[PDB]
């Protein structure tokens, strides 16, 4: 319906490889979003922190405050979009959301002109557009 | 010096990539080499999108292939012919998007 | 080697000059931040940035010591540094400033960069004798 | 995978870079090429590196210096025998790219 995958050959092989993929790049994108909605905090977290090592600790030893992005991460669709192979301590739990060592790390490699209005909200739209993407895959392998 | 967009004088490869932008740090413009990322032509060829960003200039409308960045010899950049400074966030944020997948 | 000497010289002060506005920036980080967070893009951010002076704040002794103004490059506009008793940044110190990662706001890597700039006036002092 | 490292095969390159680290993001496997970083022996070095652009790497393979400047994409082929990896240089290797290009 949106030609998610290129015909040709093996297409259900394939489709699977770009969920797999899209998941992977959510995971990463939504941890970006996440501290885009706390940027005062998390930022203070950071100057706070004596390394970056110290500050990747930090980040992941706490759980954040939904913000902004509390309706996309609680949709039933959102938590099906998870990598696989990601343990249940990690993502929502008790109204605040657990970070793991890669997006941590990305984070910590975000620009600070990523804070600026247009390109906050392009991360945001960059992760709502993967998570339609990853809704599509899995409704065609479904059957 | 940094983006400043060069002709490619290699009659082989003039082709495929007939510009190439310098990205490298003009601090660092001693060092013998320089980090370049090729220009093609779209009409030679979709593209990610993020990795490979499209620039619309006077020598016409290019994709800027930053997954073939490769250093060369500063002897090749023997021919300016334009800049894309004003390209630099564009250009910056690709080669994020190659390394950090931010 | 002499053109060698004058070439690092010229580099030092424009390396010195593009980690003074970084010092400049990390002693006013909640004032720079929240300029960041209301600009539409990274072009409006910049503006901003260099159309307002900046109180010096805990760099002020730093920024006022002698081998100051020996570091500052030729191509330097008369309007840009301080004009008292606030620091006008530059379209080049503007731009640094935006593409900082948010690692570079640790403790250790802010000290780095105070710490580099401060080696920085030593070695332009040194060049300068060399000559 | 990023910042795996791999045996130069070329007999005619690797005794100056007998190594090379894949920096180029997993996010982007699905590319035929790769972006590269050449390490070199420090031994072979007939003078001081700017550290902020060549990091030093001692592993079990030996001591080296990457030579960011160096940096170069290649065909996926070469990359026929990882022996190593070096995520643990993560952020030195990702500051001595922003140091090639951004300035800082």
């Amino acid at each position: 319906s949106s030609g998610l995958v290129p015909r040709g050959s093996h297409m259900t092989r394939r489709t699977i490889f770009e969920l797999r993929k899209a998941r992977d790049r959510a995971h990463i994108l939504e941890g970006l979003a996440l501290a885009l909605a706390n940027i005062d905090e998390i930022i203070e977290l950071i100057k706070n922190a004596p390394t970056p090592a110290e500050a990747k600790e930090g980040l992941i030893s706490r759980g954040w405050d939904l913000g902004n992005v509390a309706s996309m991460l609680e949709r039933a669709g959102t938590d099906a979009a998870r990598p696989d192979w990601l343990e249940p301590e990690f993502g929502i739990r008790e109204g605040k959301y657990f970070l793991t060592e890669q997006q941590a790390q990305a984070i910590l490699e975000l620009r600070l002109h990523r804070l600026t209005g247009l390109e906050h909200e392009k991360i945001l739209d960059e992760y709502k557009a993967l998570l339609d993407e990853i809704a599509e895959l899995m409704h065609i392998l479904a059957s | 010096s940094q983006f400043t967009l060069y002709k490619n004088k290699d009659k082989s490869s003039a082709k495929t990539y007939p510009y190439f932008v310098d990205v490298q740090s003009d601090l660092l413009d001693n060092l013998n080499t320089r980090l370049v990322i090729p220009l093609t032509p779209i009409e030679l060829l979709k593209a990610p999108s993020h990795l490979c960003p499209t620039i619309h200039i006077d020598e016409g409308d290019f994709i800027m292939l930053t997954q073939q960045m490769t250093s060369v010899p500063v002897k090749i950049l023997s021919e300016p012919v334009n800049e894309l400074s004003t390209f630099r966030n564009e250009i910056i944020a690709a080669i994020d998007f190659l390394i950090t997948g931010i």
